[PDB]
């Protein structure tokens, strides 16, 4: 007889896939947070004196 | 019914009541220290003796008394006694190791020398040799108790060990008239405070020691001791000699190389 | 009947037991403090306050996880538990002395919590060095509370080292010799012979430290010819040998989980396992000074030193080939218990290899008092004691309760453990190169990504520690009664079943010489 | 219809060990190249390169004009 | 003598799941709270 | 030490005692699958004889299923030791795991 | 005869990384031949060496506290 | 058939595949039609049929090797709940970010970010191979 | 010289401690401090493992020096074999009054 | 001083840290093989069906186990110790300078030639002028002849500190009542950052050592400016 | 090991419940001491 | 070594009461002649503020907070010398 | 003095059920009333003492 991971072992993987992914994007993304990432490539450097 | 030769004690509240004597000696220190009040510790103290007292009086009523101490059990009792006094002799070791880093290596604030600038050592030919000839002393009189119980002689087991706590007392009033006349204080760096806590828990030890030998004087002479069986003196006379041992060690390395 | 049972024991298995519940709790109280160093640290800024708050909360994180998770949950609790069990002892050789192991140890916690409260805490890191910690810069009660602390945490092992020694040589069956017993028996002797040895040069030092600040005695102030590096030798002799106490029962559990999933009836090299934990727990003693490549010590000593240090690899190695070799040929069973001994064969693997780059001393000049440290010890500590817990956790859970545990629950725990300590803890390793120092609250610039991505992985981490109560909750709220277990031929402690009965090995087993 | 050959029926396990120690051992070899190709030789070249005809005082001249010294305006 | 077998080998019972799930909620939670609550002890002071 | 050969014979004289019992039997397969080898189909033939000799149909299925299991991947090796093994099979009417629907998940 | 003093040479006699007995014993030295060149009536520029010795090697708070404790009479060296 | 918790001590079964002969039979009691088939069992197996065959097996063993062997679906229910509660902590990052952060220190702003790395490359701040390696001095542009 | 007035174990031991120090006297073994000799431990000859009820763990060194030991219960009946190396264990229950 | 996404150690200053960094490219690269390996055999013993769960003898694996290792320590301590004691060998420094840690700073003393003193404080995040960097700048620099031996002697009037220039390869702590010795030598011209790196109460992290390295000449007029 | 199908069954929502509680005790008294923190400081 | 002595034959208690009467407490004796002989008050040394010595850091817990545990006024000078 | 030793064995043997710290007698129970009464009172006021200790008092 079918289990518990026969039954719901697709859903759960695939959604626990998609709300992770879905929600650490968010946070990384939408939120302000501060990677502060290397300036190399990236940053245009301006006058400070 | 058991089939082996070990002791299932009875539930006990002693390990609790020392767990918190523990407790109220320690936050009792604090309190002394930090906020000019005694009655956190003189509690502790108080159950502290509470504890050790009724402890060591049941293990005499389960051996004694009830028989508990077969061959095996009196082994582990060995053991732990042993054990004890190897974690002792290390303890000692870590005052010893701060000892020796001081004196080896005496910085510019001491004058740059051994005995510091402005110490004035006692003279370890005088009460210092007096103490030591007394512990040797009582390391001998230990050893004739020890002889005359095997032999089965209760009088002279008594003699002996009267006369070896008597000298322990000695140690302790020689010591404490010592502390009591000696010209530098705990407080006069750290020669003061190498000597003073060095020679202060070993002083405590002696005291603890001649306290396990009066428990012992009483127990034989309420004829607790079997010629054979005694391991309660056994494992005060092994303390007893332990403390003697120290004592050496301090004479050699504080009295006399340190002077 | 509750007081009796529960204040007044003299048993083995309920001292276990209660020993498990204080780890367990201490446990909780650690994790909170982690959480609150990498919410400090998990954005550029101040968070909570300056370095005193901050670095109130790093020592208690210490001290805590330390003395009173690991120590009481590895010895206090599958020590009792097992240990009589497996030399099929009746109790302990001091049943009663046993119980006030335990009871020493919420008065010691006690004591660190009062230090927290009054005045601003002791902030002085684990190893608690003057003259920060001495009565002009540590003022008040907090460092003498916190030092009280740490004798009754020092009485109470000592006493507990003295009754397993006692246990092990003096109550095994008559035929069985020492090379007959199992190898965490082996591993808690061992790490009691250590305890025994090193706690009272602690208890020196630290008691030393207790009179500078409050007896005017002056044995680490340089005015009265003291020395602040000998409070340091004096810490780190015991502070050695410590870390060798928290792994070697650790060590001693991951033989016997690795032996059994593989379903071999003995680990590889029983002989060279014995040797090889003898050996760490002789070389833990002779190599202290590694804590102290920066003080100012001799090239000799500090060649000296290194060379100590890294020989201990050697022996260490033999255990980690040993491991391998027992899951050689193994029928392999993936119990979530056997997965947490894998991770931690691979991360204390790491944590060690990371130790051999801090060894040599040149390096470590660079090395010494950053986050390098941190992650080497992290790895061997909350990946490698941690790890053997909670595989000894789940592996005797059924042994202690009678019930099992949900083994997917319990399976989806681990990777959740697995993915939060790596990602917390791998990103110090670059902090520490690039020379963020240790026991700060905040960092220049540079540094954020890194600890952006080390205080994510310490979240995750609490989500699994969360978790793992649920997951204990679901077992006793369901009542699987246990039934049969594989391999009791060799694992005795399984043979008087599920709880076994309050009093086991009344009659002692028959084991003849031949 | 034919018979089936006998196939080798014994030592398996420490057959597929020899195997595939020998190749744990040649990745090891390989990798030892790699790293010390891509890493530790780099860097013996970089700092290399870097020193050959390099000019401190030109290096503190390009600094100083930059506005960076207390010492040096 | 005393209880044995599951569920009596322990301090705490384990009758009721939800009594349980209330204590094991007290038990855990008061020491993942407690360093948060002396954090706030100490702010609160100076 | 002992050669293949010698090893092969122990085992055959072990399962061929005819007064062999029902643990001997157990213990001489508990003990056999142990070993880094499939065992050959001589030491397989008298270990089948001896479930016979023990009125033990369903061991001698259960000997079959260890073999394919010993194999691991090397899924040549059972077809074979079952082709060498087929004049027993018809002889003391043992049915495989597979004519009896026992390889089935 | 040394001129042209940049700042304190390697001494043999102290060798490791602590170097407080150095700075130390160059001041002992530096007043124990001041105090017998005043005493003899000779020149204290003799004791040059040694002053410039601990002048570079030992912190201005050291060199302070000695000094005030030379004239408080509670100086713990011999000189 | 019933196993209790008060059998501990007696010899028990086990499907394991190296232990493919467990201590006991899976059934030891037997009704009127097994006896009659382990009597019949005495005699030549072939005999026997396939359904009589199949059930001494059974009344031996409990599962096949086929069976106790079998893979499962368990990895699905792991991983995708490792993944949902790796997912729910970042709800308690977002929280944390909302509601206890404040604002992060003024130095990270864009402009400081440009005059700092400017700064930076003045200095030569890792001219070898770290940061300044990576900007051309003549170009005055990061390198390719 | 000459005083006495020390106990002795036979005037004064009492309890548990009395009863081995008994029977040891007697040449027995009732508290199990020795550890028993092997026999052959054929089904002839099979160990005899005394017990106070209808079952006892039996530990199997099976070869000398194995560092693993072998652990089962022996029940009231039929000998047993250690499932490692087939030597023979026979209960023989009875009484401590032996 | 450390960038951003920064993996390894910074870029050398000094030849004795570029010693140390090829050591360590040394040292790690027998770390990635070991762990490596250690994974690879732990993934192979579980890959397999195949089982031999009998007894196992251990003394021809162990001798390989515990030899191996020995020759890979004493392959890492060789290139260790010759380090250690070329960090150790006489050099003879043209300038001696002393720097005393305080809660929560540093002062300097560069007491040659004249009594040149002062402190040295981290530039408050309030005050920072644009470009400068958060908690590493301070508001007087270390500054020191570049191309030259100089000798560091590190002390501490209060707690312990810990004098640190990671750039340099330098950490010395700074203990009270001794005075530790370190030589510096920088190859090049600028500014070179450390932060305390011993635990020392209340501003720990907020302590830290900006050196500023010119040729002599600037050096000296420096110096006499600072008088 | 093999065991007895539980004696008191905690279906998927009694285990949705025990786990909420069992986050919740955990969650809700360190939220509100750092929801709180500025309170504290400037205080 | 071997002392000196020389015994050994049965062996016990006799020969212990032999060593303590006739050896060890001889000993005592002797060294509470020579101890009670250079007995007695030493003149005290010129007091001199040395700064290693009486400590003072923090109040003892006793008497005025300046007094040590076992002050002795002819021979432990304060801070500020000999008292009055 | 006369060895009563066996007295006490027969006191300390007697059926009663009674644990070892008890099995004197009256007076058993009484100091172990003092001492534990003592334990759990002292404890209670090192808690007021803590309570106290928390909060400033200058
Ligand atoms: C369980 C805890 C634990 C363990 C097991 C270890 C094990 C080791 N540790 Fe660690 N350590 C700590 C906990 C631990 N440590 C802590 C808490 C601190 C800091 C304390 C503080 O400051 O607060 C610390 C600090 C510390 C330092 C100080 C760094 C500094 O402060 O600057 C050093 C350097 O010598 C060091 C080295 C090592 C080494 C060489 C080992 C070795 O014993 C590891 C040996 C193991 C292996 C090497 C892996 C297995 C071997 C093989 C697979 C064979 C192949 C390997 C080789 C050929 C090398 N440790
Ligand atoms: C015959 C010697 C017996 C000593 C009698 C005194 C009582 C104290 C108890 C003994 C314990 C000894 C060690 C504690 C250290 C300090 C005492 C040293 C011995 C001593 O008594 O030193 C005295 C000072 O005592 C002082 O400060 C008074 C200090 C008293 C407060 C006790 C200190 C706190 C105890 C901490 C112990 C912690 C140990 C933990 C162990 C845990 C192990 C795991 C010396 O007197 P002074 O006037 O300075 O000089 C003499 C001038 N004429
Ligand atoms: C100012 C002082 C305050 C400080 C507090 C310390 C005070 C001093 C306490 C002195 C120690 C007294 C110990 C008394 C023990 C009596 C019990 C006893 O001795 O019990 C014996 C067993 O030994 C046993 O448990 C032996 C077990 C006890 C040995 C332990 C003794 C050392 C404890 C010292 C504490 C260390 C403190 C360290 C300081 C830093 C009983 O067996 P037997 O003797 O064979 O008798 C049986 C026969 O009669 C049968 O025929
Ligand atoms: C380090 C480990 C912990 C990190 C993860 C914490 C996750 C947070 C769990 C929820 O905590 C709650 O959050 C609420 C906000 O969502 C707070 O309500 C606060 O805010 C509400 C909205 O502003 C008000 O209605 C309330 O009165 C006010 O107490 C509430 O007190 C707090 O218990
Ligand atoms: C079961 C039995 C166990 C329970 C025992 C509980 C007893 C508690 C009552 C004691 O309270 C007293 O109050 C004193 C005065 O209020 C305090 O003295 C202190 O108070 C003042 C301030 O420090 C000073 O005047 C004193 O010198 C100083 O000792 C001190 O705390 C304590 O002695
Ligand atoms: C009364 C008793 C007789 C022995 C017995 O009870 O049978 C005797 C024998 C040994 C005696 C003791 C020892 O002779 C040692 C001590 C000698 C002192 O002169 C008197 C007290 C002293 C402590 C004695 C007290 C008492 O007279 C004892 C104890
Ligand atoms: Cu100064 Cu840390
Ligand atoms: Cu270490
Ligand atoms: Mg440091
Ligand atoms: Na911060
Ligand atoms: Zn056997």
């Amino acid at each position: 007889a079918p289990d518990f991971h026969d039954k719901y072992g697709n859903a759960v993987l695939a959604s626990g896939a998609t709300f992770c992914v879905a929600v650490w994007v968010y946070m990384a993304t939408q939120i302000g947070i501060e990677w502060n990432p290397s300036p190399v490539g990236r940053v245009t450097p301006k006058e400070w004196r | 019914h058991q089939t082996h030769a070990y002791h299932m004690v009875n539930p006990s509240p002693w390990p609790l009541t020392g767990a918190l004597s523990a407790l109220l000696m320690t936050s009792g220190l604090t309190m002394w220290f930090h906020f000019n009040s005694m009655t956190l510790l003189m509690i502790g103290l108080t159950t502290n003796m509470l504890t050790m007292y009724q402890w060591w009086r049941d293990v005499i009523r389960e051996s004694t008394f009830q028989g508990h101490h077969t061959p095996a059990v009196q082994k582990g009792l060995r053991y732990g006694m042993i054990l004890f006094i190897i974690s002792e002799v290390l303890f000692f070791t870590g005052f010893f190791w701060a000892f020796y880093h001081s004196s080896l290596a005496p910085t510019p604030e001491l004058g740059g020398c051994w005995p510091p600038t402005g110490i004035h050592p006692l003279n370890p030919l005088e009460v210092p040799l007096l103490n030591t000839s007394v512990l040797l002393a009582s390391g001998v009189s230990i050893t004739w108790a020890h002889h005359s119980l095997m032999e089965g002689d209760r009088k002279h087991m008594l003699q002996a060990l009267f006369i070896t706590i008597t000298l322990g007392v000695y140690f302790t009033l020689l010591q404490a008239s010592e502390y009591y006349e000696a010209p530098f204080t705990i407080s006069d760096g750290v020669y003061g405070s190498t000597f003073f806590v060095a020679t202060g828990f070993h002083g405590l030890h002696v005291i603890i020691g001649s306290t396990f030998l009066i428990v012992c004087f009483f127990r034989q002479l309420k004829f607790h001791f079997t010629s054979n069986h005694h391991f309660g003196f056994e494992a005060a006379a092994w303390y007893w000699h332990f403390v003697d041992v120290v004592w050496l060690f301090l004479y050699v390395s504080i009295y006399w190389w340190g002077s | 009947m509750f007081i009796n049972r529960w204040l007044f024991s003299t048993n083995h298995k309920d001292i276990g037991t209660l020993y498990l519940l204080f780890g367990a709790w201490a446990g909780m109280v650690g994790t909170a403090l982690s959480l609150l160093i990498r919410a400090e640290l998990g954005q550029p800024g101040t968070l909570l306050g300056d370095d005193q708050i901050y670095n109130v909360v790093v020592t208690a994180h210490a001290f805590v996880m330390i003395f009173f998770m690991v120590m009481p949950i590895m010895i206090g609790g599958f020590g009792n538990w097992l240990v009589p069990l497996m030399i099929g002892a009746p109790d302990m050789a001091f049943p009663r002395m046993n119980n006030m192991s335990f009871w020493l140890l919420p008065p010691s916690f006690l004591l660190l919590l009062a230090s927290s409260m009054v005045e601003a805490g002791a902030g002085t890191g684990w190893t608690v060095y003057p003259p920060l910690a001495g009565n002009l810069a540590h003022a008040g009660a907090s460092v003498d509370l916190t030092i009280f602390s740490l004798h009754l945490a020092g009485v109470s092992s000592i006493l507990g080292a003295i009754n397993f020694i006692t246990t092990i040589i003096n109550m095994k069956p008559p035929a069985m010799s020492q090379y007959q017993t199992p190898l965490f028996v082996w591993s808690v002797m061992i790490t009691a012979v250590l305890l025994l040895l090193s706690l009272p040069v602690l208890a020196a030092g630290i008691t030393m430290l207790l009179t500078d600040r409050n007896l005017n005695t002056t044995f680490f102030d340089p005015a009265g010819g003291g020395d602040p590096i000998l409070y340091q030798h004096l810490f780190w002799f015991f502070g050695h040998p410590e870390v060798y106490i928290l792994i070697l029962p650790g060590f001693g559990m991951i033989s016997h989980i690795v032996t059994y999933y593989s379903g071999k009836k003995e680990p590889f090299g029983y002989m060279g396992m014995v040797w090889a934990m003898m050996s760490i727990g002789f070389l833990g003693f002779i190599v202290w000074a590694h804590h102290m490549f920066t003080v100012g010590m001799d090239v000799d000593t500090r060649a000296y030193f290194t060379s100590a240090t890294m020989i201990i690899a050697i022996p260490t190695g033999v255990k980690v080939f040993s491991w391998l070799a027992t899951l050689h040929g193994g029928n392999i069973k993936w119990s979530p218990a056997m997965m947490w001994a894998l991770g931690f064969i691979f991360l204390f693997t790491v944590g060690g290899l990371t130790g051999i780059v801090l060894a040599n001393s040149s390096l470590d000049i660079v090395l010494h008092d950053t986050y390098y440290v941190v992650a080497h010890f992290h790895y061997v500590l909350s990946m490698g004691a941690v790890f053997a817990i909670m595989g000894g956790f789940v592996h005797w859970f059924p042994l202690f309760s009678g019930y099992t545990l949900n083994d997917t629950w319990a399976k989806i725990h681990f990777a959740i453990m697995f993915v939060g300590v790596n990602m917390t803890f791998f990103p110090q390793h670059f902090l520490g190169l690039s020379g963020m120092p240790r026991r700060y609250s905040d960092y220049p610039d540079a540094y954020t990504m890194w600890n952006t991505i080390s205080s994510m992985g310490s979240f995750i981490s609490l989500t699994a520690v969360m978790l793992m109560v649920f997951i204990i909750w679901e077992a006793f709220a369901s009542k699987r009664e246990v039934l049969t277990v594989d391999l009791t031929t060799t694992n005795l402690e399984w043979l008087n079943g599920c709880p076994p009965p309050y009093h086991t090995f009344e009659e002692p087993t028959y084991v003849n010489l031949k | 219809s034919t018979a089936l050959a006998k196939p080798q029926m014994r030592g398996l396990l420490a057959r597929r060990l020899r195997f595939h120690i020998v190749g744990a051992f040649m990745v090891s070899l390989g990798f030892a190249t790699f790293y010390k190709f891509a890493v530790a030789e780099k860097r013996k070249k970089a700092y290399a390169d870097f020193y050959r005809n390099y000019d401190s005082m030109k290096d503190f001249e390009e600094m100083r004009k930059a506005g960076i010294f207390q010492s040096a305006k | 003598h005393y209880e044995e077998g599951p569920g009596k080998n322990i301090p705490f019972s384990v009758e009721n799941k939800w009594r349980l799930l209330a204590m094991m909620t007290l038990f855990f939670g008061s020491g993942f709270a407690a360093p948060f609550f002396i954090v706030r002890h100490q702010l609160l002071k100076k | 030490h002992e050669t293949d050969e010698e090893f092969d014979a122990r085992w055959v004289t072990y399962f061929n005692k005819p007064d062999i019992d029902a643990w001997e039997l157990r213990k001489g397969m508990n003990t056999l699958v142990g070993y880094d080898l499939v065992p050959e189909p001589k030491i397989i033939d008298a270990a089948l004889r001896a479930c016979r000799r023990l009125n033990d149909f369903a061991s001698a299925v259960r000997i079959l299923e260890v073999v394919k299991d010993k194999a691991g991947p090397h899924k040549e090796i059972y077809p074979y030791v079952i082709q060498e093994l087929r004049p027993t099979l018809n002889e003391l009417g043992i049915s495989t795991p597979e004519e009896l629907g026992l390889d089935k998940v | 005869k040394i001129k042209n003093y940049q700042t304190a040479p390697f001494d043999s006699r102290f060798p490791n990384q602590n170097q407080t007995r150095n700075c130390w014993q160059n001041y002992l030295d530096f007043h124990r031949c001041e105090k017998a060149m005043t005493a003899k009536g000779g020149d204290v520029s003799v004791c040059e060496w040694y002053r410039r010795v601990y002048k570079s090697l030992c912190p201005i708070s050291w060199v302070s506290t000695w000094d005030d404790r030379r004239a408080e009479g509670t100086f713990p060296g011999k000189i | 058939s019933v196993v209790k918790s008060e059998d501990y001590a007696l010899p028990s079964y086990v499907d394991r595949r190296d232990y493919p002969l467990p201590d006991v039979a899976h059934v030891k009691n037997l009704s009127a039609s097994q006896k009659a088939l382990k009597e019949k069992e005495k005699a030549s197996w072939s005999s026997l049929s396939i359904d009589e065959k199949v059930e001494l097996y059974r009344l031996k063993f409990k599962e096949s090797f086929a069976e106790m062997n079998r893979s499962t679906n368990e990895w699905k229910t792991v991983v995708g709940a490792a993944m949902f509660f790796i997912g729910f902590t970042a709800l308690l990052l977002i929280w944390e970010k909302h509601y206890v952060y404040g604002p992060i220190p003024h130095t990270f702003e864009e402009e400081w970010v440009a005059k700092q790395t400017k700064r930076m490359l003045d200095m030569k701040v890792a001219p070898i191979q770290g940061f300044s390696a990576k900007w051309d001095y003549d170009k005055n542009e990061w390198k390719k | 010289a000459s005083g006495g007035g020390v106990p002795t174990d036979e005037e004064q031991a009492t309890g548990l401690e009395r009863e081995v120090m008994l029977a040891a006297r007697k040449g027995q073994d009732p508290y199990n401090i020795l550890a028993p000799k092997a026999t052959s431990g054929t089904k002839e000859d099979p160990n005899l493992v005394p017990s106070i009820t209808n079952k006892r763990i039996v530990g199997c060194i099976c070869e000398e020096d194995n560092s693993t030991v072998i652990w089962f219960w022996l029940h009231k009946g039929e000998a047993q074999r250690c499932p490692s190396c087939g030597t023979h264990y026979k209960l023989v229950p009875h009484q401590l009054a032996h | 001083m450390a960038y951003p996404m920064q993996l390894g150690f910074q870029d050398a200053t000094s030849p004795i840290m570029e010693e140390l960094l090829h050591f360590h490219d040394h040292t790690l690269m027998i770390v990635f093989l070991i762990s490596s390996l250690v994974l690879y055999i732990i993934s192979l013993m579980l890959t397999t069906k195949l089982t031999h769960t009998s007894t196992m003898d251990a003394q021809e694996v162990e001798t390989i186990w515990t030899i191996l290792p020995a020759i890979i320590l004493i392959l890492i301590a060789l290139p260790s110790l010759r380090i250690l004691y070329m960090m150790d060998e006489i050099n003879n420094p043209s300038l001696t300078v002393k720097t005393m840690g305080h809660q929560w700073y540093w002062s300097y003393e560069y007491t040659d030639y004249e009594d040149l003193s002062f402190d040295s404080y981290m530039i408050p995040t309030s005050e920072l002028k644009p470009g400068e960097l958060r908690l590493l700048e301070v508001d007087n620099r270390v500054v020191l002849p570049m191309e030259m031996t100089i000798r560091m002697l590190v002390s501490s009037e209060d707690v312990l500190h810990s004098w640190a220039v990671p750039s340099l390869g330098l950490k010395t702590d700074a203990i009270p009542g001794r005075l530790n010795q370190t030589t510096l030598m920088s190859s090049r011209p600028g500014l070179y950052y450390g932060q305390c790196s011993e635990i020392c109460g209340s501003n720990h992290s907020f302590m830290p050592i900006v050196l500023e390295l010119v040729p002599l000449k600037y050096f000296e007029k420096w110096s006499a400016s600072m008088l | 090991i093999t065991a007895k199908p539980a004696k008191t069954p905690t279906s998927p929502k009694e285990q949705a419940i025990g786990l909420s509680v069992t986050f919740l005790s955990f969650l809700l008294p360190a939220g509100w001491v750092l929801y709180h923190l500025d309170n504290y400081k400037k205080s | 070594a071997s002392a000196a002595k020389g015994d050994h034959g049965g062996t016990g208690a006799r020969t212990w009461r032999f060593l303590t009467f006739g050896l060890a407490l001889p000993s005592v004796a002797l060294c509470t002649l020579n101890s009670w002989l250079h007995s007695g008050h030493r003149e005290r040394p010129a007091f001199i503020p040395y700064h290693h010595l009486r400590i003072r850091t923090k109040p003892f817990s006793w008497g005025d907070g300046n007094h040590t545990f076992f002050h002795n006024p002819r021979v432990n000078p304060l801070p500020t010398g000999y008292e009055k | 003095f006369e060895n009563r030793v066996a007295e006490k064995q027969k006191l300390f043997q007697e059926d009663n059920g009674l644990p070892v710290h008890l099995k004197g007698g009256a007076t058993d129970n009484i100091l172990y009333r003092v001492t534990m009464t003592l334990c759990l009172g002292g404890t209670l006021y090192s808690l007021y003492c803590l309570g106290w200790a928390s909060f400033p008092h200058k």
